């Protein structure tokens, strides 16, 4: 249900005078309905992902997630 | 002072503003006073506690009435007992110059805390209220101005 | 020449409408009260509070949990706040969907 | 995940249907679920009296609430609160589900790590737990109050 | 925006005609109540 | 501010800040001190305030009576958070010694907010004025009724 | 319970469930029981009340202190309209099947009107609590649950 | 807005409570309400059905759908299709509130400026709610199909 | 600085903290002699300006060589006049105590004008520095700090 | 939309199909559209100088850049730059498409009302979108150069 | 965290206020302040020429800067550049609080899996960050380049 | 304004002049403009009724008062008739160019009318005036302007 991530994405773009540290380097929960078009969006942006885990669900649930 | 203006440049892009390193200057420069302050305010910890206590039971007598939360010898030692971390807050604040050590050690979940205590925010705040007389009465007077300022947001900030 | 008092500093978007007042940044690290003030700041803005000292809309017990942690993404949060029947009640079943 | 979900879950692996065992089941889960019921009200009465009386039997007038421990600072007291106070209510979501996994699923996932990273004693958490576990039993009842124990139980052996 | 930055309101001038809309958008104030259980009558009392 | 005003009229005229707008300058820092002093003690006591003010005015009438504008307990939450926002605001505007900024935080789109919603406008002049007259019976004559100028601006906006 | 069911399914894109479907056939088969749950508390108004107000003032007598807020006949006359309104909104409530109408007449916005009121919230919340045990006496036994567990509702919520 | 809360916001701006007029308007409510669920089941079943019975009886073959018509491109044609949905779905929900005041607050508000900048003509829209009417009339019965029709005709008049 | 205490308590829910009510009272006491330091500075517009723009001519020569920008006597009279303004928003942000009359008058854009312009920012910089340095040997000592830290402001925001 | 697209739709409100005339329409923008392409390099080349040829030519040394005018701030004369490029570019734009309806739809929406409320003057703006105009027609060439000159006074009198 | 609130956070965790040894720590503390005030004034004046003078003196004409190296590509230097700008605005802020703990919570948190992740040199950045020290201890002075230089060393072994 | 016109010549005995056959071009050229405005305030009348309503009785609320003329439904729905009365002489205005056929029918005798109806004629005013905002939030610059010029002849005639 829920996916613990962990990723960077660089930047590709010109270069940006804030910190940024969380944006190149992040973890963060994301359920499993958002997951998909999240991972999809570091697809986009040439980010490697590091590290995918399941938090809350587990494998082969058929019924109540 | 210093924590609040780095934050605040933080937020932005840009360094410390001239504006604000003559804002740490005159703190620096104000800082022996407040040390004096800081002083007073230590020295005097037992009778400006007591006082304000009895003047709060003097105002509120439902605290210590028997319906009351601070009814029995324990609990007005510890309603003494809050009032002295109060004023221990006040004058860490008086030396800081920030009111973000009174904020988040006494002020920022004190409501929830009180509500779930059973016990009145109103009466805590005419507690301080009365240690900001005490104290304003103790000083001297735009030094008491100074002390009863940082009270005064303490009182503002209970209720 | 200043015949008709030429422009002021604020007459044109004005030195309010250039820049936002403050931006709110979560780190792994920060102050405590800091750290309350950005959680306050995304109801502020999420949910037009229209500057409330204190917010009254309701505030979810495992996303402030969750936000103070820093385990899950402040734009999570935006979604999850969004989502929740608080903003459907104020914001959904009063407009139409235009 | 309910009891009925569970149910439903574990013939739906074997790939049959809903015959007589998987209905005795059903059946006893409806007969306790009427006095699951009437616990579910009497608890949310009073959850503020409960966590009341809970910290006070506990945490209270100890070194953990002195100045140099965990909850001496009001954020952290308040903190406490709504931790005492969340456990009381996943306690109640999952004896009226009659399934502890929705209740591991939602708190037992992170709160290990968490406690682990900020620094919060366990043991104190676990006397705590006990102490809600002790007044909702006096309060409610001795069948439900041992239902409600065992789901607290459940959390409190998931944190240790 | 940023991931760690809160949305904040700006007004950009690269979309056309997008500043008065969004000054229009952010001067109407949610101009209706949000639940409207029970309605006000006429100025009140 | 008053001295970004000041400021921003000799920049229209594309000249410096000699004597006359200097001497502007001097009378608003004059002023200025009395107006910390009252900010404090407006400050202190802003719930008192407005309990006053809804007290003296809005209580006891037909619009918190059933059938009325204040009669439900969102509405006459949303009434002590505007009256809340008048005094913080009127605040604000005191200490700039500037009235724009406020006419630009709140009198931009609170008339039609008013409008549509159906708040009476008259009954909120009545409140405006009864903080007025309760902060100039607590903070004193001069500054009460540097009070009073931004609170009847408030209220003459509104109208 | 068809408000709520409509917008829970307005959420979604999705029409009313079966099972929402059967709450609200349910919801029609206890109508009539709830409408004679209704009748007897709108016709014991006067006794639930002054019942209910005389064990609040028994188990709470610092309202009724001249410190407290009640103190007077016309401050503890508004005490029991304030319980008349409570209990107007508990029968609206048991009417409904919804807590909507208790909500959004006299719950969203309690905390901060009895703030800026100065009456405490927890005198009230016990006052309700004697209207809960007033209406359990008259009433059927497990109708008495029903109605019981509306008032649970206003009672949890006001603290 | 329901017909209850309809009834509880009448007495509340009378300041009185709820006695025999307005209980005898609730026993009158729940008398039709069990009907009005048959009714939204018998809707909710084939309301894709309802609205291309409806298109086929009115919209298509015409001169809007021809090439120089406002349901010519088939973007133009999938929105025609979802507003005639919305129509369906909202007036089965202003059916089983029993009030059409959700129903206006919901899509009257903004749908004639809507369809007035957009250049959607309001006759054709009236004949396809028409169509809807006679469609739900035919397939759900009398009394439950003029009670569909009354805020169907709603809408349609506040289009109009 | 009132203005910046402002919004920035206006960020937060709260009021104007005790210690910024300090930065104004400090600010109130010092402003009289940043009256007296724009009073010289006025009064010293023409030589100051002079002699800091023949300093950048002897330090970078290649502006008024005939490939650079300010070659020709238009051209570097607006050369002389671009430092007049920036001297202008000088005394502006000494009299304030803000920079933010200094910004969002002449520093917010100025990379990419200067950019559009053809002119280097390096030089303008330098330009600013050297009114730095002539301003600091006019004035008093530890007032030329307070002049030269504004400056310095100015220079390390235009690079 | 492009020329092309401006054909099709005509082609579609009328019905019919793409014969004689409208490839005739098309052939001559296929024949202007190689030297549109050279026209929108030599363009792209130097935008920056043409923007600062066009301020140098009318907007400064006057009394909007002088203080008490509209281009007097910093942050004014950035957004007059910025202005001045996007009009440079939108124009490219539209001369690449062969059609004004694009540069229409993107800017002369609201522009109009942005400069009424910011108290922008618009006759300064039409002087300099006519150096704009005089720049690139005598960087580009003749025909090219009233081909950009066409869209530029179609902006200019749409911001009249 | 200041020295200021590390002082009062040590005598928070003694539970004690602030005595004569706090306050002679305080004092010390204002005493350097005055020079750390002057000190921002002087790096804030030329940031940019000391990042600068810094890769000019260390990271130029090398391997790194070459085709096959780290700093090759022109978005690799901006971003070198701005990390340089950015230990030294961190080092002017540890200066200012007295306190490298502010620091280290800023940058030290994750540079390390950054750069490791990322493939960045570690001791060309330490060469680096020694350049800066050595530029900022020339230009600014002796005891106020030392307290730079404290900071910058400990950005330096945090790295490493 | 053929009418006009034509009555003009006609109490001389000349011809119609070819300067109204100029004036009588033009408004034959503009009657496109004019068509296409009266029809964009004759599809959206019930919007332009019901905002013109809110800002009456926000603005006026003595007709909603029990001793003004419009109290109750049926005296509110015949206000909102007469709204809806002017805003239809409005679109005739505006279709034929001159004010005759609106004064005709609306201004010539409304006086005595509104007089001997017990209403007063300053509301009605009002009530135009709102009509004039609504139609200027629905139109376009150039045609706001063209009908605020009969609106504001309404207006002025009222009054
Ligand atoms: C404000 C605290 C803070 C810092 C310091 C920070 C650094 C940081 N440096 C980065 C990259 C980088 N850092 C460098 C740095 C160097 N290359 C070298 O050879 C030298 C040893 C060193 C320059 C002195 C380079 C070259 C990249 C880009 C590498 C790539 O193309 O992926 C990135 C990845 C995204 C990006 O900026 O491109 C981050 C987040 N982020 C922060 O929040
Ligand atoms: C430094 C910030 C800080 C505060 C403020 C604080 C308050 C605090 N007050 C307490 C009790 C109490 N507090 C009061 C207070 C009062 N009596 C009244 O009526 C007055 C309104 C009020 C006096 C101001 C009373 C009567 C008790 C005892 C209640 C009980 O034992 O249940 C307790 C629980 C027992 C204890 O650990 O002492 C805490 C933690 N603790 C903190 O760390
Ligand atoms: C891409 C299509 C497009 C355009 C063109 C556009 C323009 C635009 N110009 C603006 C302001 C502005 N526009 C100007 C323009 C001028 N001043 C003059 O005297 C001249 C007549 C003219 C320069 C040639 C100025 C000075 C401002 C800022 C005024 C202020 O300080 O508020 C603003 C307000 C926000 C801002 O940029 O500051 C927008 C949105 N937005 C868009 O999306
Ligand atoms: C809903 C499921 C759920 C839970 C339970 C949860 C807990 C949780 N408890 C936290 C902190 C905390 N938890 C405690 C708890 C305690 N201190 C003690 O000494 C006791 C042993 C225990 C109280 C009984 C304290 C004191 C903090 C704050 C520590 C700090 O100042 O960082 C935090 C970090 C953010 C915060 O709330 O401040 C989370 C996320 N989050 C969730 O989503
Ligand atoms: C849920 C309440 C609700 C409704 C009803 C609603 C309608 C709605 N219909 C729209 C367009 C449209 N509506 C139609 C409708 C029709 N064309 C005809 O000839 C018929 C008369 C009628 C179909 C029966 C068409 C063709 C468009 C697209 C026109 C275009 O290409 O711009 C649009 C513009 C955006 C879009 O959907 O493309 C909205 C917002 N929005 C809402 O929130
Ligand atoms: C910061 C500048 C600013 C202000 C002032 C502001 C006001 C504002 N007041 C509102 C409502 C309201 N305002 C009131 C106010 C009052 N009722 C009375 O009887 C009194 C006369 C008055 C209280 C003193 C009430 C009762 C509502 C809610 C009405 C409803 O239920 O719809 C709303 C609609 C949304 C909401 O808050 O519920 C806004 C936007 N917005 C802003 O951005
Ligand atoms: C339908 C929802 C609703 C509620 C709840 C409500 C309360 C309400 N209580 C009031 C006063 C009051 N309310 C109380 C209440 C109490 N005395 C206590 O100590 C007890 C805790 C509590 C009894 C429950 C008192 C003493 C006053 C008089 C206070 C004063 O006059 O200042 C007033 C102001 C005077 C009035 O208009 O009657 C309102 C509006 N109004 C509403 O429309
Ligand atoms: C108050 C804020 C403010 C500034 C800064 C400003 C600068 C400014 N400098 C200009 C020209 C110029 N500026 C310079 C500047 C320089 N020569 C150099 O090499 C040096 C680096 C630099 C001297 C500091 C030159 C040479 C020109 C003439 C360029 C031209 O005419 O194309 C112009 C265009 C002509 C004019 O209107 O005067 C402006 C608007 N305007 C402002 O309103
Ligand atoms: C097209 C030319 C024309 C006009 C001008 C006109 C006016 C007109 N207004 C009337 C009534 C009325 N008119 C109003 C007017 C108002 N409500 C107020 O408070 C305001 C003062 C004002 C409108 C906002 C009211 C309240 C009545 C009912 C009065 C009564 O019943 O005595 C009536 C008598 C009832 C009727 O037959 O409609 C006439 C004839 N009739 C016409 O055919």
């Amino acid at each position: 249900r829920l996916f613990k991530i962990t990723a960077l994405v660089p930047s590709l773009s010109r270069t940006r005078t804030q910190r940024e540290l969380q944006n190149t380097y992040f973890t963060k929960l994301v359920p499993y309905e958002n997951w998909f078009r999240e991972q999809q969006r570091i697809q986009k942006a040439g980010g490697k992902i590091i590290k995918v885990e399941l938090a809350t669900g587990k494998q082969g649930t058929n019924a109540g997630l | 002072i210093v924590t609040k203006s780095i934050v605040n440049a933080d937020a932005e892009a840009r360094y410390l503003s001239p504006g604000e390193l003559d804002r740490i200057k005159s703190f620096v420069a104000g800082g022996q006073q407040r040390l004096r302050i800081a002083q007073a305010l230590t020295d005097n910890r037992e009778r400006l506690v007591k006082q304000a206590g009895d003047q709060l039971f003097q105002k509120r007598p439902d605290v210590v009435s028997p319906g009351g939360n601070a009814y029995g010898q324990e609990m007005t030692a510890t309603c003494l007992r809050d009032l002295d971390y109060y004023l221990r807050l006040v004058t860490y604040g008086i030396v800081a110059g920030d009111v973000t050590p009174i904020e988040e050690i006494g002020v920022i979940g004190v409501r929830e805390m009180y509500k779930s205590l059973g016990t009145p925010i109103e009466a805590v705040g005419e507690g301080v209220r009365a240690l900001k007389n005490a104290a304003s009465t103790l000083l001297s007077a735009e030094d008491a101005a100074e002390a009863g300022s940082y009270f005064d947001y303490v009182v503002g900030a209970l209720q | 020449y200043n015949d008709g008092r030429g422009q002021s500093v604020e007459v044109g978007v004005g030195t309010t409408r250039r820049k936002p007042a403050r931006i709110y940044r979560l780190t792994n690290g920060i102050g405590q009260a800091e750290k309350q003030l950005v959680i306050n700041a995304i109801y502020r803005q999420v949910l037009d509070v229209f500057s409330g000292q204190v917010p009254d809309y309701y505030r979810r017990t495992e996303l402030d949990s969750k936000l103070r942690n820093g385990e899950i993404s402040v734009r999570e949060f935006v979604r999850e706040i969004a989502s929740s029947e608080i903003y459907r009640k104020r914001f959904y079943t009063p407009y139409p969907n235009t | 995940q309910d009891a009925i979900t569970a149910v439903i879950n574990s013939a739906d692996v074997q790939g049959k249907y809903l015959d007589t065992a998987a209905l005795e089941k059903l059946k006893a889960y409806f007969s306790t679920g009427e006095l699951r019921v009437r616990a579910a009200t009497t608890i949310s009465a009073n959850a503020a009296a409960i966590v009341k009386e809970a910290v006070a039997k506990s945490l209270l007038y100890s070194d953990i609430t002195r100045p140099g421990g965990n909850m001496y600072t009001t954020r952290r007291y308040a903190a406490c609160i709504r931790d005492l106070d969340y456990y009381l209510r996943y306690a109640t979501y999952a004896m009226l589900a009659g399934d502890p996994s929705i209740l591991d699923e939602r708190v037992l996932n992170g709160l290990k790590e968490t406690y682990n990273s900020l620094g919060v004693p366990v043991g104190a958490t676990v006397q705590a737990i006990q102490a809600i576990k002790e007044v909702t039993a006096s309060l409610v009842g001795a069948d439900a109050g041992k239902e409600m124990g065992i789901y607290l139980d459940y959390i409190s052996s998931g944190l240790s | 925006f940023g991931e760690d930055v809160v949305p904040y309101p700006r007004f950009p001038s690269l979309p056309a005609g997008n500043y008065l809309g969004s000054v229009q958008a952010a001067a109407d104030l949610v101009k209706q109540s949000w639940s409207s259980l029970s309605p006000s009558t006429l100025t009140g009392r």
